[PDB]
RNA sequence: CACGGGAAACAGCAGUGAUAAAAAUUAAGCCAUGAACGAAAGUUUGACUAAGUUAUAUUAAUUAGAGUUGGUAAAUCUCG
RNA sequence: ACAGGUUUGGUCCUGGCCUUUCUAUUAAUUCUUAAUAAAAUUACACAUGCAAGUAUCCGCGCCCCGGUGAGAAUGCCCU
């Protein structure tokens, strides 16, 4: 488990290493601030002129848990209770 | 539920607590239970003043006519509530027992003006 | 409704003719039906008593 | 409640209901206000029933119910 | 959900936001498509990604699928009048048999909209009742009203065992 | 306690800043249990008369805080800084009373403007104001009203003739009352 | 054809007086968060979501009818003589139907006195809010429009969140409405606060309010003290829109006054405080001209 | 007379429409016309049209 | 199923045997709602209203007792 | 599920069982007062009282309300 964790810790790729690879504007937008849009982190170097291909339907693997949340499948029990403070 | 016969009729479902009652005006039919099932709830009348000394009465007009419209009967306190509000003419009997205890407040003041003699 | 294996009840039919025959046959003359006992106001037919404003 | 089949009490046997006290005066002033109230709502009952039946041709054969008849039928063509 | 190609479209979500909504007129809707070839591509792809959200909107209408049985892929749609629609797909992209169709027989996003409205309009916001249908139940809850006594007790006048004590010395 | 009239005082006072430092007043404070997971709401109250029970809770422990709407450097500490809304009581881990009492206080708090929370941007109720139409704006009252008159005859008790009296009082004959004569116009008092 | 709130002159010159902040007009808000979502943009597709945003925030803007104070309701559609001693308390008859407009609806009281009159404003909108909920809105008056609370709110600066609540509470054309927008701008005024309202959809009515009551003089000073004179220029030029014969118009119109001699027209002929205008005014343009 | 609160409705409701005759709404008792409770009811079946 | 036949019916309110780990009043009113009938005053209604009973559950205070203390899992000392 | 205990001399994996949460009945031990809610072993047998009448006669009502879950995969939704 630590293990595992530290590693996928380790893994993280920031905002500015995507900015800096895909040479774009990585754009934060809250839901709180509305329409808003927080540019976090701009691409050193020379910035694409070339929008990102736009995929109607994107290809990403998906975990069954993650969908049946969204979908309020879980009706467990254990998920909702109250807990001391962290 | 299937039915021999009945009618449309518009009444007062009793929503409600112990001692604090409240009125659902409802478009029933006449054979299905007191609060029971509905075809369409018309109003809602609360019989105990609130803070401001107010009964509030709300009815929804233009579907009360509509029912009315295809032969609805209204109920006795139904009609007095629509004769109040001033939609429909007073009920006769509102006018009679306002005599009546018109007539109760004349003997009791000749009733206390001989008591204290 | 239907329901694929759906019993043929026979006797509701039966109950139903006999009844009507029995209410046209023994369907009573109004002279018995109306008839009145007038010292206690009480239809012999009926059991009925009638109302103290029509006595 | 009870049931056809039920029979009745035996106390409730001998016993009709008793009318109430007539006072004449109000009495009759009374049978003239409800026939006057009843002949009123009555007036008011068939005025709404009118209003049904406006209401329900208009909805059904009226002005905008052919224009959207046709022109539905136009876009479609 | 993990198994299949394109998992995002057995999702709720992804049924939910296909736009097509048939007119009332539509009953069978026929594609008739290839397995092979470059041209039949895009009704391929029509069939993998739309005809599902499609048949999410249109719950009544029946869809049927024919695999290379015409050399040239197309669409027919079945009306009540006994009218068959006859679309031609064939070098056609996916999202233009959509639009294409949509435009042809869709509903306008005025006539959906009036729709919902009168949808809308059937849950009336003074009413009174079960927590499914209504906003309040007791009028016990509205602000300036007498409070439930299982909440806040009556004072002892309001109260019938008060009054019939009374009555009854 | 000597505070009372002015709790906020304590707040600022330097024992409490001794004992609790920058860190909320229930920070340090854990609650015991029979598992991995808490019971669902926290023990009812943590002082019954005399008797304070075993751990006491943050609040009650410490009976120179007090729970009003007054102190809000007190009342922030059991709300979210950043989604605004109040803590359950197992989160904290105040007793059932004393949670209740913090709502209320809250409440009472928010409604003096004393502490901030979420006033969203609203449209008008109505779309167009116009006072024009007649049910805000005074009708042309009736001929019946202008004169003082009954708005129908038939309001108005009017009485009988003579021959209608006598024709009932042959009709309901045995069964009658006392003849009532005209109503008094007004009703007087006790 | 008085000069109204909502004219297009009136309209142009109070949105450009107000301006576009983005950062203040969309601000973290204290309701429940959910995790942000990010996306990868051109140069050109983060122009746009700007624009875009910046129209948000127009909509956003939209400002707050001000009406002036509706006339009290006093019909009577009946009296009853029969029903005098025959009830304790008033019924209250409200129509609900979907369709009918709110200023439309009937609302009816019998009294116990027995004349079926129409419902005053106050009875009218509370059975409004009772039968029709809309959010912000309490039955009864909340407790904060009370004097004392209103000043604490004014301590802490929360002035916006005063009249936001004003707002869902009462309604534009009310006594309460006004009385509370009026003793805020009394306020904001008194303090100096202007800048609170700046990118605010509630700077118009300050802005009205003020012209309407003749102080310009603190507005003036802050807005040219903010280093902004196109603004300053803009409320006289609606001063003069709104007071069209008056001294300080007729010789704007005489002397062919240009925007920052139009101020010092303004601040020569009525302005209440010329003083610190003139020496405002003398400092800008000294200090901008030196610097830039 | 119209019953004062409808009264008022129709008044408020040709107000609306661009209708000024201050014309007093009158209600037509004509068909409302009913016998007496004494008046015998016929026993004969109703013919359905 | 109900012509027929067993047979003599509380699965209306109260009650009672039997049975089960399983225990509400053989109670008061039609005053209010609803229903029936009446042209109508009105009458009837164990529906229902208001009460009686019971820690079954909430809530409020006047009210202190139960369980547990090897680990999971909060908490122990001396004897037998 | 934010998980935890338990296989072995020991580790890792696989894999059950149990613990921790919430509700309802019953039982045991304890029990001061109110209010509200709810009242539930039994389609076994039932003493007694009451539960449908109104109305100038005709008539109109009289498992409608109220009861129960025995039966039937019965059925929900929709024509
Ligand atoms: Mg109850
Ligand atoms: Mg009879
Ligand atoms: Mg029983
Ligand atoms: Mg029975
Ligand atoms: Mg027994
Ligand atoms: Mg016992
Ligand atoms: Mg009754
Ligand atoms: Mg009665
Ligand atoms: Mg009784
Ligand atoms: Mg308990
Ligand atoms: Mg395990
Ligand atoms: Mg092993
Ligand atoms: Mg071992
Ligand atoms: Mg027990
Ligand atoms: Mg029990
Ligand atoms: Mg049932
Ligand atoms: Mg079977
Ligand atoms: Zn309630
Ligand atoms: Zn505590």
């Amino acid at each position: 488990l630590t293990r595992g964790l530290f590693l996928g810790l380790s893994r993280q790729e920031t905002h500015q290493q995507l900015a800096d690879k895909k040479s774009l504007h990585v754009v934060e937008f809250r839901e709180e601030c509305g329409p808003l849009p927080i540019v976090v982190a701009s691409p050193q170097g020379a910035l694409r002129k070339d929008p990102e291909p736009e995929d109607e339907v994107p290809d990403i693997t998906l975990d069954w848990e993650d969908v049946k949340a969204a979908q309020g499948m879980k009706r467990s029990v254990w998920s909702g209770l109250k807990r001391a403070a962290t | 539920r299937a039915y021999r016969g009945g009618h449309l009729t518009i009444r007062l479902a009793l929503g409600g607590c112990t001692n604090r009652p409240f009125y659902r005006i409802v478009a029933a039919h006449s054979k299905c239970p007191r609060d029971g099932r509905f075809v369409e709830q018309l109003g809602s009348y609360d019989p105990l003043p609130n803070s401001h000394g107010e009964k509030l009465v709300a009815l929804n007009f233009d579907r009360i006519r509509h029912w009315i419209g295809c032969g609805a009967h209204l109920s006795k306190p139904v009609e007095k509530l629509l004769g109040l509000s001033g939609f429909y003419p007073l009920h006769p009997m509102m006018i009679t027992n306002a005599e009546r205890l018109r007539r109760k407040r004349a003997r009791e003041v000749l009733l206390a003006s001989q008591k204290t003699d | 409704m239907a329901r694929k294996k759906v019993r043929p009840r026979l006797i509701a039919e039966l109950a139903r003719r006999v009844r009507a025959l029995r209410e046209q046959r023994e369907r009573p003359r109004d002279s018995q039906r109306y008839a009145l006992d007038y010292e206690t106001m009480m239809r012999p037919h009926s059991g009925n008593r009638l109302p103290m404003r029509a006595w | 409640r009870k049931t056809r089949h039920d029979p009745p009490a035996k106390s409730k046997a001998g016993r009709v209901a008793t009318p109430p006290a007539v006072d004449p005066t109000e009495f009759f002033v009374l049978t003239e206000r409800y026939r006057q109230y009843r002949q009123t709502v009555r007036a008011l009952r068939l005025e709404f029933m009118s209003e049904v039946r406006k209401k329900l041709h208009e909805a059904r054969a009226g002005v905008q119910a052919e224009r959207k008849a046709q022109e539905d039928a136009a876009e479609h063509r | 959900p993990m198994k299949g190609r394109f998992p995002i479209r057995r999702t709720l979500q992804y049924l939910g936001q296909g736009d097509v909504v048939f007119k009332d007129s539509v009953k069978v809707m026929t594609v008739n498509y290839n397995t092979h070839g470059e041209l039949g591509e895009g009704a391929r792809k029509f069939v993998f990604f739309n005809i599902p959200q499609i048949q999410y909107k249109n719950p009544w209408v029946q869809i049927t699928m024919f695999k290379n049985m015409t050399p040239s892929p197309f669409l027919r749609f079945y009306l009540d009048s006994g009218e068959q629609v006859l679309v031609d797909v064939e070098s056609k992209s996916n999202k233009e048999i959509v639009e294409h169709i949509r435009k042809i027989l869709g509903k306008n996003e005025e006539t959906l909209e009036k729709e919902e409205q009168e949808k809308k309009q059937l849950s009336h916001p003074a009413h009174f009742g079960p927590r499914k249908y209504c906003l309040r139940e007791c009028m016990c809850e509205v602000e300036g009203q007498v409070p439930c006594p299982g909440l806040v007790p009556l004072p002892k006048e309001m109260t019938g065992k008060y009054k019939a004590a009374l009555k009854a010395t | 306690s000597p505070y009372k009239d002015e709790p906020w005082k304590y707040l600022d006072s330097e024992e409490y800043q001794n004992r609790y430092g920058s860190r909320p007043v229930w920070a340090d404070y854990r609650r015991n249990h029979k598992g991995g997971i808490p019971p669902q709401r926290t023990r009812k109250m943590c002082i019954r008369g005399n008797k304070v029970a075993g751990n006491p809770c943050p609040i009650c422990r410490d009976q120179k805080l007090h729970v009003d709407f007054r102190n809000v450097k007190l009342l922030e500490q059991f709300v979210c800084a950043h989604t605004g809304i109040i803590f359950h009581a197992p989160y904290t881990g105040v007793c059932m009373k004393q949670h209740k009492k913090l709502t209320q206080a809250i409440q009472k708090a928010r409604d003096h403007g004393l502490l901030r929370y979420h006033i969203p941007q609203v449209e008008p109720r109505d779309l167009d104001f116009s006072t024009t139409h007649g049910a805000v704006s005074s009708t042309p009252p009736a001929p019946t009203l202008v004169s003082g008159d009954p708005w129908y005859p038939w309001y108005s008790w009017k009485q009988p003739p003579e021959r209608e009296l006598s024709r009932l009082r042959r009709l309901y004959q045995g069964r009658l009352r006392e003849e009532s004569g005209p109503p008094p116009e007004l009703m007087p008092e006790v | 054809r008085k000069p109204t709130f909502m004219d297009e002159e009136v309209q142009n010159i109070l949105i450009k007086m107000t301006g576009l902040d983005l950062q203040k007009i969309f601000k973290p808000a204290l309701q429940e968060l959910k995790p942000p979502t990010y996306k990868l943009m051109t140069q050109a597709q983060l122009e746009e979501a700007t624009k875009q945003a910046v129209e948000a925030a127009k909509v956003r803007l939209k400002m707050p009818p001000v009406l002036e104070e509706r006339a009290p309701i006093n019909d009577v559609l009946a009296e009853d003589k029969i029903l005098e001693g025959t009830e304790t308390a008033k019924y209250v008859f409200t129509d609900i139907s979907y369709s009918i407009p709110h200023r439309e609806r009937f609302i009816v009281v019998r009294e116990p006195s027995g004349t079926l009159r129409k419902a005053s404003w106050e009875e009218r909108d509370r059975m409004i809010q009772v039968y029709f909920p809309r959010e912000g809105r309490r039955i009864l008056t909340p407790v904060i429009f009370k004097e004392e609370n209103l000043q604490t709110m004014y301590s802490q600066d929360q002035h916006v969140d005063v009249l936001n609540l004003c707002v869902a509470q009462f309604e534009p054309d009310s006594a309460e409405y006004i009385k509370i927008h009026h003793h805020t701008y009394e306020d904001i005024d008194k303090c100096g606060k202007y800048d609170l309202l700046r990118s605010t959809r509630h700077f118009g009515g300050m802005a009205w309010y003020f012209v309407n009551k003749k102080k310009i003089d603190g507005l003036l000073i802050d807005q040219i003290q903010r280093d902004l004179v196109s603004d300053a220029t803009s409320l006289v030029h609606l001063y003069h829109i709104l007071h069209p014969d008056g001294q300080s118009a007729q010789e704007a119109k005489k002397q062919g006054a240009e925007g920052l001699h139009l101020i010092k027209v303004f601040a020569k002929t009525e302005a209440q405080k010329g003083a610190y205008i003139e020496l405002t005014l003398q400092a800008y343009q000294e200090a901008f001209i030196t610097h830039s | 007379p119209y019953p004062p609160l409808l009264r008022a409705m129709i008044l408020a409701q040709r107000q609306k429409y661009g209708d000024t005759s201050t014309e007093e709404p009158m209600l037509n008792l004509e068909r409302a016309r009913i016998d007496p409770w004494d008046y015998p009811a016929k026993l004969e079946a109703k013919t359905k049209t």
